[PDB]
């Protein structure tokens, strides 16, 4: 559940623009990439039976609107994300910028995990990705897992041995009341 | 004569097969929130186009033979009461993708069960309290999952399973044993406290407490 | 715009309670708004919550009324009950120079 | 040399089947996915003028020849993964199991970094994935690199050395005690 | 079919003496084939190391000769030198019967 580095391309020549964002446990954390094609909070319901269907891999980009808005939404955020996956998208960016409680949401989605990975851009680092999609007509987008370098297992190596070092200090004040008797 | 479709569920007072002795091209048949004990043999001779069947809150003693009807996508059998499975349960059955038997009371799986269907991509045999898992033609899955299988320690072998990417073995001593990570992802995840390789863990620490069993005592009895 | 919400990135969110609920998507963007009829190949489908104007399924058409029921088909065929067939079966008009049979 | 995670994906239920390879110094190494395009080792030249170009996105695999076969190559094998790149590809996928030269050919030139990674598969693995480019129709192909873990072992100089420290000085006082 | 390679995954890699190299694409493979003479919409390029067959970048030209010189121009226009014209100037019939200003 650590950051997300998801960056869009703009070819004809290419132009990088990138922005961060939040994973989320609801999938399981990858690397995907595929063209950005928004959907609908209300598109990605499951009782029409018959719907258009697309081309495998697509990073689908839904805007989340306020959930006191509709009185009772079709399906569940973790469900949105699900049926999108079986449309044969690879990643799903849910801009819960307006939906605070969304978070929550997927972040409770621990019992049932999800092959594909599933990302939140909240605050106003959604505003340049919605004016992405908004102006120009076709993008790709690409989102990385583990866009930083974490030195894990080598910023602790050397934290032992000052460890070690109170333990080989701490018996040579022993030595001053041995002394002293 | 042009029924598709027929999902009847929550029907929680039916005890009996429905007769279906006219309706031969049904794709799905389904029947979820039933009571239902006894599966009728000849049911391969008609529904030879079916490509979904799912029986799952219905307490079912045993299985026929899917003899045949190589048309056959889906099944789901949960729920039920199914003690044991034949060798002949699955003979032929090509094209048979997804294959679920999550809680039940099967404690033997017969070897050459898993050797004659066609490409399985799923297969999840959970919380069933077997003693042995046969793993002869296994070897197209992508996702095997046994949780609730405690009974069953026996270390499953690597060498079957080739392209297998999502493993849910019991005890997290079989996922370490398989050497995931081609990468495998497994849910009973070892952690650090399991190893597979070495006990100790790496070559340093083991030359570290060698000295200490070896002095802890020499000196202790004098 | 048609209808009352209408987030001006997400297209008109909620419709109203007698207008339709059509999702255009041109591009990479899809949004929708209130609609009075369904626009060409589609068959409106009241509902007592929300309208939505779903895509028709039967071939050949060109406008529909229902699912299944297609209202005019298309130029290369000729329609006898509801269907878009290429024959005209005995004691009906063949075309009488109207595409019907 | 860092192993690489390739696998590919059919759309209908969605198989999946994995192989691995090594990363090449010659590209950055980072994850990319695309659709697969079969690139023939002598289409991808640069004398030609102009030439159809794909949609942006999409790993190419090359096949590479043996180094007789071409007295005169119209590029280095630098040269395709660049001309690749500048054509629309994301990852190009090499086959170097008849070619072994072309390993020294990428790790060599590493005065110049490519933008996006490219992979070397040799052995019997590029077998089974010229075998899934010969008979599917359409294929999903996603290459990346996840090395976890290793933390014990990085720990383990410094509580080993820590304990000879420890005995050396020990070794010494019981000499000092009879002498 | 004829080469010198003929590799089983990229097609036959060398052609012959005089023959020439086209790339088939198909599906994702691309092999490679050799042929007598370049197919259609293709314009022949000898060469003393290796004849490709290349292909035609001028408008509305189903078979050409040189890189700006179709042969036969499709059926919409008309060829006067060697471009296809909608348009015939004076001096020469709009058709003359076959297609040709
Ligand atoms: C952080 C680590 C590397 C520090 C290691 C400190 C070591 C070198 C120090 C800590 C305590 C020290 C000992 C303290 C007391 C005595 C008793 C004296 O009669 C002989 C020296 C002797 C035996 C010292 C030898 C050096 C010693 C062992
Ligand atoms: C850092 C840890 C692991 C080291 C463990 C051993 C330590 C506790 C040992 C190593 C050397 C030891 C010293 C060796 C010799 C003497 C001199 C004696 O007159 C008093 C005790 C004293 C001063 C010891 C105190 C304990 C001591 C410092």
């Amino acid at each position: 559940k650590e950051t997300a580095f998801v960056e869009v391309v703009l070819f004809e020549t290419t132009y990088t623009t990138g922005l961060t964002g939040r994973f989320s446990r609801a999938g399981a954390t990858l690397s995907a990439e595929g063209e950005i094609v928004q959907m609908h909070p209300l598109g990605l319901c499951n009782n029409n039976d018959e719907e258009d269907l697309y081309e495998y891999g697509w990073v689908g980009v839904v805007k989340l609107e306020q959930p006191e808005l509709d009185p009772k939404p079709c399906l569940t955020v973790l469900g949105k994300a699900k049926r999108a996956v079986q449309r044969g998208a690879t990643a799903v960016i849910f801009d819960v910028s307006e939906n605070p409680e969304a978070i929550d949401q997927l972040n409770q989605g621990s019992e049932d995990p999800l092959k594909r990975p599933v990302v939140y851009v909240k605050g106003a680092d959604a505003i340049k990705l919605m004016n992405i999609v908004n102006k120009q007509k076709v993008a790709r987008a690409r989102i990385q897992h583990r866009p930083p370098r974490q030195p894990t297992e080598y910023f602790d190596m050397g934290i032992f041995l000052a460890f070690f070092v109170v333990v080989s200090l701490v018996c040579l004040i022993l030595l001053v009341k041995i002394k002293l008797k | 004569s042009d029924l598709h479709s027929l999902v009847i569920r929550g029907a929680s007072m039916v005890q009996q097969f429905p007769n279906l002795t006219g309706t031969v091209h049904l794709e799905s048949l389904t029947l979820t929130g039933t009571k239902i004990s006894s599966i009728p043999n000849n049911l391969c001779q008609e529904q030879k186009m079916l490509r979904t069947l799912d029986l799952s809150y219905n307490n079912i003693r045993d299985l026929p033979s899917f003899n045949g009807c190589h048309a056959l996508e889906e099944i789901s059998l949960q729920r039920n009461q199914i003690y044991q499975i034949k060798e002949g349960t699955f003979q032929g059955l090509i094209s048979l993708r997804i294959l679920d038997l999550s809680r039940n009371l099967i404690h033997e799986i017969h070897s050459r069960a898993f050797a004659t269907l066609g490409p399985i991509t799923n297969l999840d045999v959970s919380f069933n309290e077997l003693t042995s898992f046969p793993t002869e033609g296994l070897n197209g899955l992508n996702q095997l999952k046994l949780v609730g299988n405690f009974k069953l320690k026996e270390a499953l072998a690597a060498k079957d399973f080739v392209n297998l990417r999502s493993l849910s073995v019991p005890y997290a001593y079989q996922c370490c044993a398989f050497w995931g990570c081609i990468i495998i992802h497994c849910t009973p995840s070892t952690g650090a406290f399991k190893p597979c390789e070495y006990l100790l863990g790496s070559w340093m620490i083991r030359l570290t407490v060698w000295f200490i069993f070896l002095v802890a005592l020499f000196f202790n009895l004098l | 715009k048609g209808c009352l919400s209408c987030s001006k990135d997400n297209g008109c969110s909620r419709c109203q309670q007698k207008l339709f609920f059509f999702l255009r998507r041109e591009g990479m963007r899809q949004y929708g708004e209130c609609l009075h009829s369904c626009p060409s190949g589609y068959y409106g489908h009241r509902a007592p919550d929300m309208n939505r104007c779903a895509r028709c399924r039967i071939e050949n058409c060109d406008s529909c009324f229902s699912k299944d029921f297609c209202t005019k088909c298309k130029v290369g065929f000729y329609l006898h009950r509801g269907r878009c067939f290429d024959e005209c079966p005995a004691g009906f008009a063949p075309l009488d120079e109207t595409m019907e049979c």
